[PDB]
RNA sequence: GAUUAAGUUAUUAAGGGCGCACGGUGGAUGCCUUGGCACUAGAAGCCAAUGAAGGACGUUACUAACGACGAUAUGCUUUGGG
RNA sequence: ACCGAUAGUGAACCAGUACCGUGAGGGAAAGGUGAAAAGCACCCCGGAAGGGGAGUGAAAUAGAACCUGAAACCGUGUGCU
RNA sequence: GACAAUGGUAGGAGAGCGUUCUAAGGGCGUUGAAGCAUGAUCGUAAGGACAUGUGGAGCGCUUAGAAGUGAGAAUGCCGGUGUGAGUAGCGAAAGACGGGUGAGAAUCCCGUCCACCGAUUGACUAAGGUUUCCAGAGGAAGGCUCGUCCGCUCUGGGUUAGU
RNA sequence: AUGAUGAGGUUAAUAGGUUCGAGGUGGAAGCAUGGUGACAUGUGGAGCUGACGAAUACUAAUCGAUCGAAGACUUAAU
């Protein structure tokens, strides 16, 4: 049935994901391919990775027919946050978070 | 008039950007830098259809000091390639040497990008 | 501006290495706490 | 000036509805089967 | 004409609220024990110029670290066990 | 009729160690796949990371950052509004 | 069956709930323990069951014994994770283009031009550092962006004295 | 500031260029002459000229996408 992809652990924080994952969500397989190769945010690039696996195993794994297929749902989640500092003046640190996020994307068509 | 820096900067970068389109003849870059400098090359190249040795010097007053821009065996200098086979090449022409193409966003800066070239 | 410490091989080894201990009853001592704590490093 | 209170779940929230990228214009790209900007060069 | 007039009501959700469903992060909770903790009974209560305590440096086919061992180096002889 | 991983030694993990100080000195955090490594051949997207199949397994919705997996917190869908 | 009494701080008094361990008794449990999750369940209270899901071992009940027996506040200690907020900052400074490389280039290599220091941003060395030097690979992390690059990672290799 | 506002987007003067101008500068270069020369004079109100005025489609405003009506009920009056 209706297929699956997700890239775990990705250095990119959820918050900027979700913004281009909220222009791809819902749309036909093609508009979103091609909304995420125009945006010009960071995220593109890897949620055009993970949108394009999982079409591929889409069709190799179910024999979809790779036209007819909409993002049925897309998001990311927060993901395990490395946990970096910088200096600051008068010799304190401060705290910096270097957040990563699991993109989730799924593929689908006539649900049943 | 636009800006990127300052106003001797601006110029040399100006200099730099109309020398080198004339070398290689077309180049990549921001649209704002297209768009300043289309306005200089194509002085520049008024000055060559000119021709007279007042318009020559004056040419050499903005652009950049040296090529190879050799092609088939050694040769021109930018400058003479201005007063040479450019200035020859477009002497029937209207105004307009040079057009701006939009290439979309580049990746690190995230700024626009754009091919000018001259014809 | 300059900060307090500014190493010295030749310094640092006096007053603070084996010998410069040993040389009193109280760097004994010393090196008696330290080995009794178990330091892996002991004096310089 | 800090802030005084925190902030809730949901003022943050609605303070966020305008902070979105929105869909770039788009054009069915030369006969290539590309997608390009709008105004901006087919590619070949 | 839903035309005219007066009056009364609805749909909208950019976004938000409550309820629910499915997740994520996180490592509480349960279960567990390699380690501790306080005592019992009995041995034991010193080692060192015949160079100790503790080290340093070396030794494995490949060897960074601990342990073992020491230029006879990841061990030798010897007697008993097995 | 002591502790059961913030407990019990500082140290259940090669702790007087990372780390900190000129130094005397101070002084942590960190236990758990499974019965068995049987630790996912192979195909697919990807440079990889990662993931969907196919498999091992009672269980991987036990996959190594691995028992259980609470709350804060972050997200998707929505019934009423 | 009557009839009275029953606001309450410091405080006195009384009856009880629950947690851990022990003892004896009696029971449940891979036909699935504790824990966890949800429920519209019960008792006057603290609280007690029941069902379904998860989980994959251990648990209750009764009587009595003993306590490291109950948390919301100590600018309490530790851990996690929010708010602030896509906010501040990104550490003095001139770069532009062409050609390479590459999965990907404002940032790597090569080239041309331009620019900056030049009693120095050049050259040699003392302290101190102690492999950062070299070459070929690499890109998770460190680099305040990017990274194909690096004083970062892996592999191998480099310091030669009678004066 | 950004957005918003306004001028335009080929059947087009919206910006750049091109050609004229306005205003600003004050006499370009090359040459000729006169000087021993520094310099002076002529060619010649010369040359240069951001934003200001016009003319001209020579370059660029391409192809294209999205958003947006079918008009509730009652009562009175035609
Ligand atoms: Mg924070
Ligand atoms: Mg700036
Ligand atoms: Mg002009
Ligand atoms: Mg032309
Ligand atoms: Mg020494
Ligand atoms: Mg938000
Ligand atoms: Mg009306
Ligand atoms: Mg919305
Ligand atoms: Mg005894
Ligand atoms: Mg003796
Ligand atoms: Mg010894
Ligand atoms: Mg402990
Ligand atoms: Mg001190
Ligand atoms: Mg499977
Ligand atoms: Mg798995
Ligand atoms: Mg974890
Ligand atoms: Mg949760
Ligand atoms: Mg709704
Ligand atoms: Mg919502
Ligand atoms: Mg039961
Ligand atoms: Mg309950
Ligand atoms: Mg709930
Ligand atoms: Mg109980
Ligand atoms: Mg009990
Ligand atoms: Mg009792
Ligand atoms: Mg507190
Ligand atoms: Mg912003
Ligand atoms: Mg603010
Ligand atoms: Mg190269
Ligand atoms: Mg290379
Ligand atoms: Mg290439
Ligand atoms: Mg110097
Ligand atoms: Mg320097
Ligand atoms: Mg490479
Ligand atoms: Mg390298
Ligand atoms: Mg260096
Ligand atoms: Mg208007
Ligand atoms: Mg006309
Ligand atoms: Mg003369
Ligand atoms: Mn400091
Ligand atoms: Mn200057
Ligand atoms: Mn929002
Ligand atoms: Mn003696
Ligand atoms: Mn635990
Ligand atoms: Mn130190
Ligand atoms: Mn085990
Ligand atoms: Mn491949
Ligand atoms: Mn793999
Ligand atoms: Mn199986
Ligand atoms: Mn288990
Ligand atoms: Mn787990
Ligand atoms: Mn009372
Ligand atoms: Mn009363
Ligand atoms: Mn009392
Ligand atoms: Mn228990
Ligand atoms: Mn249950
Ligand atoms: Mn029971
Ligand atoms: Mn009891
Ligand atoms: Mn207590
Ligand atoms: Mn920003
Ligand atoms: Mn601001
Ligand atoms: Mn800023
Ligand atoms: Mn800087
Ligand atoms: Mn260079
Ligand atoms: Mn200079
Ligand atoms: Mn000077
Ligand atoms: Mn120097
Ligand atoms: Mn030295
Ligand atoms: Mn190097
Ligand atoms: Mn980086
Ligand atoms: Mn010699
Ligand atoms: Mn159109
Ligand atoms: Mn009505």
């Amino acid at each position: 049935m209706e297929a699956k992809a997700v890239a775990r652990t990705i250095r990119i924080a959820p918050r900027k994901v979700r913004l281009v994952l909220d222009l791809i969500r819902g749309k036909n397989a093609a508009e979103a391919i091609a909304i995420l190769k125009l945006t010009n945010k960071a995220s593109s690039p890897v949620i055009e990775k993970v949108l394009m696996s999982a079409l591929a195993n889409a069709e190799h794994n179910y024999d979809m027919n790779t036209d007819e297929l909409v993002v049925k749902e897309a998001y990311a989640n927060e993901g395990p946050t490395l946990k970096r500092f910088r200096p600051r003046a008068q010799g304190r640190a401060s705290a910096i978070n270097k957040r990563t996020s699991h993109i989730t994307i799924v593929v689908s068509d006539g649900k049943e | 008039r636009k800006l990127g820096r300052t106003s001797d900067q601006r110029k040399a970068m100006l200099r730099d950007l109309a020398t080198s389109l004339i070398i290689s003849e077309r180049i990549e870059t921001t649209e704002a830098r297209a768009k300043e400098v289309r306005s200089v090359v194509e002085k520049l190249i008024t000055l060559g259809k000119k021709g007279d040795l007042a318009s020559r010097r004056n040419a050499a007053k903005t652009l950049r000091n040296v090529e190879i821009l050799n092609e088939d065996e050694t040769t021109q200098t930018a400058l003479q390639k201005l007063f040479g086979e450019i200035a020859e090449r477009y002497t029937e022409r209207q105004g307009g040497y040079t057009r701006i193409l939009k290439q979309g966003p580049r990746r690190g800066d995230g700024a626009e990008s754009v091919i000018i070239e001259l014809v | 501006v300059k900060r307090t410490y500014q190493p010295n091989k030749r310094k640092h080894s006096k007053v603070h290495g084996f010998r410069k201990r040993m040389s009193t009853k109280n760097g004994r001592k010393v090196l008696a706490r330290r080995r009794r704590k178990g330091r892996k490093v002991l004096s310089a | 000036a800090v802030p005084k209170r925190r902030t809730s779940k949901t003022r943050k929230n609605k303070r966020r509805t305008h902070f979105k990228i929105s869909v770039p214009g788009m054009t069915e790209c030369p006969n290539c089967g590309r997608e390009y900007k709008l105004s901006h060069r087919v590619c070949k």
